[PDB]
């Protein structure tokens, strides 16, 4: 993993030692180069994992996530350099440094062979994320958003730290491989019930679970565009990845401990999809849609089937790409009208035709239109849930109906109808914005040709 | 015939040729506790290092 980690670390000296006007060029070029290198991790094995050293390993679950992170960094850089054009050289370098630090922490988080190292790296992601949100966000609400995000995450994470050190003291190891191979069944007792809750709640609040999600609208809305991109695309997936890793020590306690969480997510996907139907803030609507897809991921991980895990992996990848695309599309309109209100700028298809096409593609992917990998993940999870209990088809069908309704409603209200009469500053789409959408959408569709690359290690 | 001792003679530590055996245990002492075993052997490096969590040294 050092052939990936060290180039990323080298982004910092290069960023700080480059000319004031070569900052974005250099960072973009070499982050794309690092993303090219990360693709070689997709050469996986059927049975074993890629166990490089004692401290880093890679399997079919973490390799697509690593590729997604390394890909997100350059797109972040293209999205940021517009609203940060008037900033000072040192402050731009600090923003780039925060993004690089976040990518480095995420890369080591997804490959950490030990549970406590994973914990520290997954907690380290808070610091640059919080800095981005609170320093470079636009509104006075960014401070409260930062506090919510920080303290929700930490209230989740500290009991996990206690549980992890207890597990290390009783089992002798926190090594992922050892944990799998020396797996003990978890008995039915209050001690084990609370150990389960401690092992699960941090990833629950990270995803987030419905009812523990109130930080996410604040944080994903108040953050600058790159912050929203990472928060929606890679940071939510830390909960799903960690839950997939740690559920191997929670059986058979997960059989009945998951019932409250299964109920919460199955109903809260309905609840948050309905909320999207009435959201007056475009960025808030996009933030609220992440909760439903992540609720589907929660159900898939909690029912513990090969098909459910495959669907959850594919859904995490597809949601990362699609949610980041939607945030970028909303940000392009925000940078023109300086507002997130959705009915402010209507009838945009007759002013920005290719951007309207990008909007249609993003809405279609959020719709989970087949054969997109969004649909593959959603359908696999739906089938596994149907096996788990047939009655799950009522709620999941309702959810896909409501998802269609709000996705197409957003498309219609922003792109269609009559343009607003007094808004006379909708300049033509820049090459940079169109390239941002294209680099969001093209790899999403190419994955349909090789879907096994994102179906996880249970494929 | 009694000469009077000079200054310092009466304060001397002298010796007495007694027939009484020397007391063996005048303190009536119990047996003393056995000591903790000493340290033997040569120092070898820590097996796999500190073994503190994820550290390899
Ligand atoms: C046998 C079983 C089936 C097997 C195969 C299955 C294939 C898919 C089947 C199911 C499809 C159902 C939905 C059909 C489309 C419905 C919406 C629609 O018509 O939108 C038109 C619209 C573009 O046409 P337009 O609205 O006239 O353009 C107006 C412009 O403003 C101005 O345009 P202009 O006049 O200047 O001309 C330029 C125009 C030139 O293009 C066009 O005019 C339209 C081309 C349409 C291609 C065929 C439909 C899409 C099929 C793949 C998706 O291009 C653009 O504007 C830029 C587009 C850049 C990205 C294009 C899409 C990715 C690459 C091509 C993929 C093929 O958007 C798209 O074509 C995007 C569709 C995205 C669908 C959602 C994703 C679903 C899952 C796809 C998986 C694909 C995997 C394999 C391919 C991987 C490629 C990387
Ligand atoms: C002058 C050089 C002369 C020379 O030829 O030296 C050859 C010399 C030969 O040593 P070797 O043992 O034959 O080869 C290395 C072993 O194969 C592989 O290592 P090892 O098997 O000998 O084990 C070393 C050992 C003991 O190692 C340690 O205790 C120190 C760990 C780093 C040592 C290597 C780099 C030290 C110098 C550069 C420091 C750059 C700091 C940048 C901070 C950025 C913060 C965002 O590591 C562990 O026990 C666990 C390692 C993973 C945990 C690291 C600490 C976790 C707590 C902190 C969490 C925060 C994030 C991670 C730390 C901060 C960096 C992101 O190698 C080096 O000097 C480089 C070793 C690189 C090891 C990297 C391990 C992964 C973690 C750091 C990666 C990210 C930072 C970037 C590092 C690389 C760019 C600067
Ligand atoms: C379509 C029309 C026919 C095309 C030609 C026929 C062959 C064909 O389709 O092959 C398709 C092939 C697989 O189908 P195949 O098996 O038929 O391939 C034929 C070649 N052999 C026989 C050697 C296997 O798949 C691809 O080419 C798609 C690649 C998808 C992955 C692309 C990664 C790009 C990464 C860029 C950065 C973004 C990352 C985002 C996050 C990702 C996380 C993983
Ligand atoms: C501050 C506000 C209140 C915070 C919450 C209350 C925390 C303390 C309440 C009791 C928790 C349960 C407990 O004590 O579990 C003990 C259990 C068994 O370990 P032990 O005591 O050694 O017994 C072994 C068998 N003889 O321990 C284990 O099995 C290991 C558990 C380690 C981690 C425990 C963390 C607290 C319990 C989970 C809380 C819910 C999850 C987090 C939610 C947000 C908080
Ligand atoms: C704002 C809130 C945000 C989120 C907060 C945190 C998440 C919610 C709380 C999590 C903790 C829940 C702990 C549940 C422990 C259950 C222990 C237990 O006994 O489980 C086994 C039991 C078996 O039942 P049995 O009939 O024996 O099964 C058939 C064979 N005999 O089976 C069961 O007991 C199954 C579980 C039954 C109880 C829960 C059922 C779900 C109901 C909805 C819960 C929604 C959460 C909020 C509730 C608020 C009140």
């Amino acid at each position: 993993m050092l052939k990936i980690i060290i180039p990323t670390t080298m982004l910092l000296p290069m960023t700080w030692m480059s000319k004031h006007n070569m900052i974005w060029i250099n960072a973009t070029v070499h982050s794309l180069l690092i993303s090219l290198i990360s693709l070689s991790l997709l050469n996986q094995l059927g049975e074993n994992s890629l166990n490089f050293s004692l401290t880093f390993f890679s399997d079919s679950l973490s390799a697509p996530l690593l590729v997604l992170t390394t890909w997100l960094l350059p797109l972040m850089l293209m999205a940021s350099q517009s609203h940060l054009s008037k900033e000072t050289t040192t402050r731009k370098k600090l923003y780039i440094t925060m993004l690089i630090l976040l990518q480095l922490f995420l890369i080591m988080t997804f490959t950490a062979t030990e549970l406590i190292l994973f914990y520290i790296l997954f907690e380290a992601t808070l610091v640059p994320t919080l800095i981005i949100i609170t320093r470079w966000g636009n509104q006075t609400e960014r401070l409260n958003a930062g506090l919510y995000f920080l303290f929700y995450t930490l209230a989740g994470s500290l009991p996990l730290l206690v549980a992890l050190v207890y597990i290390q003291n009783t089992t002798g190891s926190l090594n992922f491989l050892i944990i799998h191979y020396w797996s003990h069944p978890l008995s039915n007792s209050w001690s084990n019930i609370f150990m389960w809750l401690a092992c699960i709640m941090a990833f629950m609040v990270k995803m987030p679970l419905y009812g523990l999600h109130l930080w996410l609208p604040k944080a994903h809305v108040e953050a600058p565009i790159a912050g929203s991109m990472v928060l929606a695309a890679v940071l939510l997936k830390l909960g799903g990845y960690g839950m997939m890793r740690i559920t191997t020590i929670l059986n058979p306690l997960t059989n009945y401990m998951a019932y409250p969480f299964l109920m919460l997510s199955m109903w809260g996907m309905i609840m948050t999809s309905s909320i999207c139907l009435r959201q007056t803030d475009l960025k808030s609507l996009i933030a609220y849609s992440s909760v439903s897809h992540m609720a589907l991921v929660i159900v898939a991980i909690m029912i513990q089937t090969p098909w459910s895990f495959m669907g959850a992996t594919a859904l995490m990848i597809a949601h990362g790409l699609t949610s980041s695309m939607l945030f970028c599309l909303a940000n392009t309109n925000y940078e023109r009208v300086h507002s997130r209100t959705m009915i402010l700028a209507r009838g945009l298809q007759t002013l920005l035709p290719l951007m309207a096409t990008w909007w249609l593609m993003a809405s279609l992917t959020n719709l989970a239109l087949p054969p997109s990998i969004n649909l593959i993940g959603e359908l696999f999870i739906i089938t596994a849930s149907f096996s788990w209990s047939n009655i799950t088809i009522i709620l999941m069908g309702m959810n896909m109906m409501i998802t269609a309704l709000y996705s197409l409603y957003m498309l219609i209200t922003t792109q269609r109808g009559k343009y607003t009469h007094h808004i006379n500053n909708i300049k033509a789409s820049f090459t940079r914005e169109n390239a941002l959408m294209a680099l969001h959408i093209l790899p999403l569709l190419l994955l349909t040709l090789n879907p096994k690359m994102i179906l996880g290690p249970l494929y | 015939g009694w000469v009077r001792p000079d200054l310092g003679e009466l304060s001397k530590v002298t010796k007495v040729k007694t027939d009484r055996p020397l007391p063996e245990n005048p303190y009536h002492s119990r047996a003393r506790p056995e000591p903790n075993p000493e340290a033997e052997g040569d120092l070898k490096p820590a097996k796999h290092g500190s073994r503190l969590f994820f550290w390899t040294m």
